[PDB]
């Protein structure tokens, strides 16, 4: 874990 | 024939892929430029087309009705393993059987089965994702129904790590019932004879595809000097185990 960018992008 | 959730779920996912699809190709001004002359020489401008395309992926992915519905974890697990698979999905609007090859609008970028082999890939993958592609195209989708195929994919249950399967089943049936109601009502036979399952089947062929995308990528990205010419959002989304 740990996905920061794939987050952001997420919302 | 259709219902009108039916035709709101369509009018959504064709408005969202056309919002993240650009069929001019404009933004690949922005990659590292393509050398074709080993030295592994496509591998920056197709680890940068992959990496926009992967956020182009997550731009569509989050407006797919139900999508926003899941928990950030399971968006994020859906995400992470389909990813690769929608890319290859989508990748067929520039592939053309002519030659073999990916025409995205200028010689530049034009790929064929060479220049992903410049980018770390053999032909264990290269063969079977070209007749992917092939296979693929001889159905002649309708735009519905690609971007209804692309959201099925990424709305798969059975994903690793799903936590709420059952969240994410209702959300691919109301999807698959879409598909299958479009189909029927809108896609004349003959052209239409056992679609659904031939486009079900694409999805089994794109589970080996990605397997071995994975294996590849795993012994690419291994080697440090590889994982230095990737981006970080392909570190994140495909893996860093360098
Ligand atoms: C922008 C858009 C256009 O249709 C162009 C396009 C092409 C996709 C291609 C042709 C080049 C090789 C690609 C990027 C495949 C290779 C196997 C991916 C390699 C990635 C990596 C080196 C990071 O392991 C997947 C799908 C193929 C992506 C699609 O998103």
């Amino acid at each position: 874990k740990n996905h920061p960018m794939l987050m952001n992008l997420l919302k | 024939k259709l219902s009108e959730e039916q035709q709101h779920i369509i009018a959504i996912l064709l408005d969202a892929h056309h919002k993240t699809y650009d069929p001019t190709y404009a933004d690949f001004r922005d990659f590292r430029p393509p050398v074709r002359m080993s030295p592994l020489s496509m591998l920056p401008h197709l680890a940068d087309l992959v990496s926009y395309s992967i956020q182009k992926v997550i731009g569509f992915a989050k407006m797919i009705p139900g999508f926003r519905d899941l928990t950030s974890d399971d968006q994020i697990v859906l995400l992470k393993s389909s990813a690769i698979e929608v890319i290859m999905l989508r990748s067929n609007q520039s592939f053309t059987m002519d030659d073999m090859s990916w025409d995205c609008g200028s010689q530049d970028y034009k790929y064929d089965v060479t220049d992903v082999s410049k980018a770390g890939h053999t032909l264990e993958l290269i063969e079977p994702l070209i007749k992917f592609q092939v296979g693929l195209k001889k159905l002649n989708l309708h735009e519905e129904e690609h971007v209804l195929l692309m959201a099925i994919c990424i709305v798969s249950p059975d994903r690793p790590g799903v936590q709420d399967a059952k969240l994410v089943e209702a959300i691919q049936d109301r999807l698959s019932n879409t598909l299958q109601t479009y189909i029927r009502c809108r896609h004349p036979p003959p052209g239409s004879h056992q679609l659904y399952a031939k486009m079900i089947q694409k999805l089994a062929d794109l589970r080996s595809l990605n397997e071995e995308h994975s294996k590849q990528y795993r012994s690419l990205s291994f080697q440090p000097e590889n994982s230095m010419k990737l981006t970080p959002l392909v570190l994140e989304v495909f893996g860093n185990e360098i």
